[PDB]
């Protein structure tokens, strides 16, 4: 009886979404065809019976630009999906942010809301959301900012989970992204409890210094992606030695209201080769899990302590090798942690091995681990991004289209505070008493 | 008669209770389809005190699961000997408890527990002379802590003349599970003090630490603890409901046990217990049975005897042994370890014989005692609240459900004047 | 066969291009799982405390043939030949 | 009754021990699986000596294994007779000392030794009465000496009222295995005085000799070497565990052999080892025929005083006689203030296999080149500084060096001005 | 419960090991795929996986590809690793200014991160095991700044370092006594044991006893793989008194300087069709004396022993044992120092060495390793330092190792450093 809804928003948004069903898709039985395959009922939480017969996966993509709705729809997966569920405009933002959160957005989101409710009425259980989307873009962005908006007034107490995929610090692919990345910033920070980091350079090297692809794609990236997702769900459709509970998860990475950034890692990730004269010891994968190259985030662990890590457990794992594991982790001494947290681990347990799409560069693993947690040192990514907004700012280059376009002068002026008010707050937490 | 209910919460409560029934099923013979089958009488005279009489002959426990998580009971139904369980005393929610005791004993418990108490005042009716409770929780977690003891505090408002048994697993700092486990100890501490008469704190950590050097099993699993902790508590009314030399009931238990009326702090020991290999070369004796008993690596708490001066002893065997070696057995004990016993007062161990053993074996013990030790669990559980509390870290979320700042220092107060009484005690001299 | 980028002989003649590298070892079998499986530990501890073997006791010596007294039934049957001294110690 | 509880450290230590039980184990006729056996009544009637009770009938020593490397322990096992020993009693590290004393007696075994501790007082706690404490342990070998003299310290403190007897092999000259041997032997006297009370010294090169030139046989293997010790063994304790006309306990032989405070360490022989006997050819064998397990020459000097010990039937008369011919023959192998100094008893059931033995024990003034040619072979090594890093580095000093020294350099002029003592 | 981690650099370093591991490969019975055909010894020098194959715990290092990727194309190329096969781009050309500063740094932080990698894997480690070839520039700048890296991140942990210096007279290099003389400097402090393999020596022995007139380097290294086994084999079998790592160098070195080491080999007899004999151990040991065996070009008799620690292997008695070494100790030719009554550390195995088949060993029911040290060593320091000095003298060579970064000083450090060294030698025999 506990589910919750998938919203999907952006090109990549929608992407990256695609991996996610084709992941679950395969998991819990459910073929292309929707029909089940010639009860356990573990699958209420993602899919909703239809009375007889295939299932409705509990989904909603949204994106203003079409031609991410029409891949889609002609390809394999055009059974699975309520045809009138994939909501499309007409014209695309063009990455002008405030084409899509002035002017274009607000009539597409009521369409958007409209569904939002409809999906809500069929749930018992409503647990939270999800949203998938990134900041680099003009049409993400701005939707984004209202949905979200928008669902913390209807809602309110309902959870929030946040999944966008930031810009690298270095490589990137649109110009004026930076203006996009901050104003996001501007208003997501008022309605998420939680803010993971994707930054999509960091991914690229576990691709190529483990995976050994020497040419890797965005397809890779996005099924990598998917196994996060699903990383964070099986606790929540299958019985586990130890259950955590969506309530458990602002529970203890939020230690004050405000600071709701996370880093994901997850671990271990080998192809067919290197694993075969490996062991996957937890001593050693729990290990693994703490390098300073594994963390899915492009930042330095080592330049702040670590106030409070929670990881999730799936496979054959035993209960003995994780604390006896978890001890040695705070033997290490370059790992100094904050002196206000006596500990900062939460363990979690189940008996659901890790699911590899067909025909994949994963392979099949008996056990597995993801890491999620808090650290002093995500301000940096706000520190570099910051700085590189008054190099836009100082001749107001690139000033002429948005402020045109529905978005006043003095709304960049706003959030230089909110960031930069955010900065010091990261800078006071860690200061020891 | 004389007899006692069974409530269990938290998935703590619904493992243990569902191992604790397993235990005691296969000693009174009954298949989990409620039907005796015994092979000797003696199985059945005291069955009235945990079971009740149904229609058709079979027998179901007195047993009622409360939590916030609908998951937790069940795993419990499906599992071998789940059909004993009354569906009536099933009770659950749809919400989930985050692991938060604001929430729990605040928001929903309190919507909750009514439903409990009607239930639970039902069998209280039922039972032809209720004689005292039994708790099992946990304080480390979120939903166990809150309505575990906010149930507690309900139900004695009604019997204040019963008794009451706390079964609590407390965290110790070597293994952790979550990140609010100082908080939520804390809180629950403050109410158990003034509320829960007899109480008992178990360490997992040390529950590893029995069984990975006694035990030596290659590896245990969540499946072990259980058996061994319900174990010892199985054997906690052993005499209870069998003949025996010298009865002793929950209220016996009582007297002997806790001097001063707060101090209702002890920990428990069974024995015999060692690894296979002692199976076979080891004796089996009264003194032998008695050697495990005080050895410091018995009781199943992190807390360390020499670190303390025993206060009270009572031991409690099993099967038929000879009165006075026993007699001696305790009697000289108590001579060389003087230093580590209370002086102000002679004789302070007890003996306890009931003719009946545990089945499977013909000596065994359960050890119960009070000592000091248990303030470095006290003491370490509080600068562990305090060590976070001066920046306020993780309060939002306590402020967040009608909690205020003002009760919090009143929690940290109550355990840091209890240790200090507690410890009082240790340097006092006649 | 390996004329130009086709097959494989060895890691330098792979040239791995488009998505991935090709299998060097031998392993991608199909699903093999690779590495120690866990969660077995044989004995368990309800079984522990309950059962509690015991020495069960060893087997004595079988003592051999009395052969003195052999000759003494044997004269008192009846019997002085070499032969029948064969037929006798059988039975 | 009048129990005695084992206790062994190093390598030595386990493989003697493995082997010792053996020799005792064929005397009792108790099989591997511990069930009984046996024939002679007598045979169980102070079992309780040597073998505690265990549920089924089986008998398990009271003897604990003690090391800090697992080589023994893993091998010991596998071999026959290996399974009495009981499985929990078994302690053993994961490091080993290396051969270095200081680290064995400072760093790794006052870390480890709690365990060893742990298990010395439950099986005493168990006895009705304590008799004695019996440990074998080499002067030469590291691991098992470092924590074999802090065993010795540890015990005598807490039991200020039983009787200790120990064991020690101190390396010679002819038969040199570690560089560090002279360091290890001249520290392990100083406690081994201090705290033991009774030793015994036994030179492995003088094994040798005694299976060439006696046993004459081709290969001497260690596990042939370890056979002649438990034969003289079981004659300590021989008579403690079967009647016989004058019974001695460990105690009496002390007594009757100890004459003084700081005169403990004592030679000892075996008898009879060949490739129809009577007691004449015992005794001659007995004070001579280069039986003596000790590199020490005790023509070289006098007696301080002897004991013999007669296992079978035999008539005292001729005990007697011999005894006093002995001493009468070979005045000056008996000084003049010690009149009468032997000491005898008898026992009724002699081993199993041989029908008259003796076993030798006479306190010899001769041991002084004991301390001697080691105490040569000491200041050579120190005067250079040669090997001194290593115990300088692990908590010990150069002053407490010195202090042996002294008190070893005291030791021999005490002893020595005991062989020209005049009355 | 006891494990060792291999590390080998250089391609001196890299080719010892290929005969090394083919040789504990065919000791401890595992197949060339590691699948094993048709206990726990492995666990010495092996892990489980836990189903299926084994694999030695090696990793390689240099900085040139085209001797790494040769065993990726050799007849190996399934039991090591892969990923812990890391190789560089460019090689430093005999230049330790080159190796030492400019792109060794460069791989430095990947491999410590495999051995952290290996380290936990296993629970019992004793010790490492270090090779390096002196008479390199790749070897020695890699070598010596691995070294210094190790010693901090772990420090007591105990090391073992089996270095080649340069041969007397033959040489392949031409300016090995610019890298040699440096290298000194680095390992005299921060690596606790080394022995001597000059080049020459190895030369002699096959020649005197295999009776082969075509060797090349393959010959040398089964000289070099047949050494480990004889020290290690206590490490892992039954011995009537097993040795351990850490009594290698508790035992031989005298003062904390004085740690150099010398090795030797015996009997090494040809795989002829002769009835040969049974080579009693006290005829053995005998061989293991005499200069013209020695596996090194360093007259024992021209200087004075310091210590001997012997291996005995095969099917030999204590007894055998002890009586040879009174008659070694009464020949005047051999003479032991008035501080040192007693040098001989004697450890015995059971299992009889494993010859590799088609090399030129032959199998014998015994053997020894014989390994001392003596004062005598300083000679081959002291011809070293006569060809450094000649060089220097005119500035010859410095100029191509100074414009990469190295600064002009530290030539007079080292140069004082064995000068150091050199006179540290003399002092200790000096008669009491
Ligand atoms: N993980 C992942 N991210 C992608 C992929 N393709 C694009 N992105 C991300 O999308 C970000 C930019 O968003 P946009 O290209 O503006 O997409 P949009 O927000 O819908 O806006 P439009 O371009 O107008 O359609 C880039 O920074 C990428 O990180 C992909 O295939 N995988
Ligand atoms: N024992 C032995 N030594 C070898 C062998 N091959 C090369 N060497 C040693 O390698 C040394 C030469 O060093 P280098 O040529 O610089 O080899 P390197 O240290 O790897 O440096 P680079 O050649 O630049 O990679 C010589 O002194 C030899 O002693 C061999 O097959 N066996
Ligand atoms: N022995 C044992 N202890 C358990 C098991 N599951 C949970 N625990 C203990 O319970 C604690 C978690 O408490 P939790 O269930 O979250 O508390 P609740 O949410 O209020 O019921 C952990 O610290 C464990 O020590 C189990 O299967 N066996
Ligand atoms: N009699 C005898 N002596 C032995 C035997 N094995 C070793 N030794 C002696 O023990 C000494 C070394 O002791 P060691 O084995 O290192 O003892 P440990 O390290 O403490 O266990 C050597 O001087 C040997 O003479 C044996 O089997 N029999
Ligand atoms: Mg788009």
């Amino acid at each position: 009886m506990r589910e919750v809804i998938s919203i999907h928003v952006g090109q990549g948004g929608i992407q990256v979404g695609n991996a996610c069903w084709e992941l679950f898709c395969l998991e819990h039985g459910i073929q292309p065809d929707g029909q089940m395959p010639s009860g356990d009922d573990a699958f209420n939480t993602f899919f909703s019976e239809t009375g007889a017969g295939k299932h409705v996966p509990r989904a909603v993509f949204l994106d203003l630009e079409p031609t991410v709705i029409d891949e889609v729809r002609t390809g394999t997966y055009r059974q699975l999906f309520h045809p009138e569920q994939l909501i499309s405009g007409k014209e695309d933002a063009a990455n002008n942010f405030a084409r899509g959160h002035y002017t274009i957005g607000k009539e597409i989101v009521d369409l958007c809301l409209d569904r939002i409710r409809k999906l809500a009425d069929n749930c018992t259980g409503l647990q939270g959301f999800l949203v998938f989307n990134s900041v680099g873009g003009g049409t993400g962005s701005g939707l984004g900012s209202l949905l979200l908006e928008r669902l913390s007034v209807d809602y309110g107490k309902k959870s929030k989970l946040g999944f966008t995929i930031y810009p690298s610090p270095q490589v990137s692919t649109a110009v004026v992204e930076p203006y996009n990345s901050i104003l996001s910033t501007h208003s997501l920070l008022e309605h998420t409890d939680v803010a993971v980091m994707l930054d999509n350079e960091a991914i690229y090297d576990i691709c190529r210094r483990n995976l050994d692809i020497e040419r890797p794609t965005y397809t890779n990236l996005n099924r990598l992606i998917a196994q996060v997702i699903s990383s964070l769900t099986a606790s929540l459709r299958f019985d586990g030695a130890l259950n955590v509970d969506i309530t458990e998860f602002q529970t203890n990475l939020v230690p004050y209201p405000r600071i709701h950034f996370m880093l994901s890692s997850y671990a271990p990730i080998i192809s067919a080769e290197k694993a075969y004269h490996e062991q996957l010891s937890v001593a050693e994968i729990t290990n693994s899990a703490f390098e300073p190259a594994n963390m899915m985030a492009k930042c330095d662990p080592r330049h702040g302590k670590y106030m409070a890590c929670s990881m999730m457990y799936r496979g054959d794992v035993v209960p003995k090798d994780v604390n006896a594991s978890i001890a040695t982790i705070k033997t290490k001494r370059t790992i100094q942690f904050v002196d206000w947290c006596p500990t900062g681990f939460k363990v979690g347990i189940n008996y659901q091995p890790p699911t590899v799409v067909p025909g994949g560069d994963l392979a099949k693993v008996m056990r597995a681990v993801c890491m999620i947690s808090n650290s002093t040192a995500i301000a940096e990514v706000f520190s570099r991004l910051d700085h590189k907004f008054d190099l836009m700012y100082a001749k107001r280059a690139f000033v002429h289209w948005y402020v045109g376009e529905g978005m006043e002068e003095g709304e960049f002026s706003e959030a230089r505070e909110d960031l930069a008010a955010l900065e010091k707050d990261y800078e006071e937490v860690g200061i020891e008493t | 008669m004389r007899e006692i209910v069974h409530i269990q919460g938290g998935q703590c409560g619904n493992q243990i209770g569902a191992k604790f029934w397993e235990v005691i099923s296969d000693e009174h013979g009954i298949d989990p389809t409620g039907t005796y089958h015994g092979d000797s009488d003696l199985q059945l005279e005291r069955i009235n005190v945990y079971y009740n009489e149904a229609t058709g002959g079979r027998y179901v426990p007195r047993a009622i699961l409360m939590d916030l998580e609908p998951g937790t009971m069940d795993s419990v139904r499906a599992g071998p000997f789940g059909q004993l369980f009354r569906p009536d005393n099933f009770v659950f929610g749809q919400t989930g408890a985050g692991n938060n005791w604001a929430k729990g004993h605040y928001t929903e418990g309190a919507e909750l527990i009514d439903s409990v108490l009607d239930v639970v005042r039902k069998e209280a009716e039922g039972c032809d002379c209720l004689q005292g409770f039994q708790i099992t929780h946990s304080l480390g977690g979120g939903t166990g802590s809150g309505m575990g003891t906010l149930l507690i505090s309900k139900v004695r408002e009604e019997y204040p003349d019963r008794i009451m048994e706390t079964f609590s697993v407390v965290p110790s700092p070597k293994v952790s599970d979550t990140v609010v486990e100082p908080y939520n100890a804390t809180l629950s501490v403050h109410q158990l003090v003034e509320n829960a008469d007899e109480c008992m704190v178990i360490d997992n950590e040390a529950l590893y630490d029995i069984c990975f050097r006694t035990l030596k099993l290659t590896t245990p699993t969540y499946g072990d603890l259980n058996h061994l902790v319900s174990a010892a508590m199985s054997g906690v009314t052993c005499c209870l409901r069998f003949p025996g030399q010298l009865n002793s009931d929950l209220r016996k238990l009582a007297v002997n046990l806790i001097p001063f009326p707060r101090l209702h702090f002890f920990m428990i020991g069974f024995a015999p217990l060692t690894s296979r290999g002692s199976q076979q070369y080891r004796a089996l004796t009264v003194p032998e049975l008695t050697q495990q008993m005080f050895d410091a690596k018995n009781m199943m708490c992190a807390a360390d005897p020499r670190h303390g001066r025993y206060l009270t002893a009572s031991a409690l065997f099993r099967g038929r042994m000879s009165t006075k070696e026993v007699d001696e057995q305790m009697l000289n004990v108590q001579n060389k370890n003087s230093s580590y016993f209370v002086e102000w007062i002679p004789n302070n161990i007890k003996s306890s014989i009931c003719d009946i053993p545990p089945k499977g074996l013909k000596m065994a013990v359960t050890f119960v005692g009070n000592s000091t030790a248990i303030q470095e669990m006290f003491k370490r559980v509080a600068e562990q609240f305090t060590a976070m509390f001066r920046r306020k870290a993780f309060l939002h979320w306590y402020t967040g459900e009608g909690m205020d700042e003002m009760e919090f220092t009143e929690a940290e107060s109550n355990m840091n004047d209890l240790v200090s009484e507690y410890q009082q005690y240790q340097d006092a001299t006649a | 066969y390996p004329w130009n980028n086709r097959t494989q002989n060895t890691l330098l003649l792979k040239d791995d291009v488009g998505r991935s590298k090709p299998s060097a070892y031998s392993l991608p079998p199909v699903d093999y799982t690779y590495g120690r499986p866990l969660e077995r530990d044989e004995e368990g501890a309800k079984e522990v405390s309950m059962t509690w073997k015991y020495h069960a006791e060893t087997r004595p010596k079988e003592p051999d043939r009395d052969f003195a007294k052999l000759n003494k039934m044997s004269l008192t049957q009846g019997l002085h030949k070499s032969n029948q001294f064969s037929d006798y110690r059988k039975r």
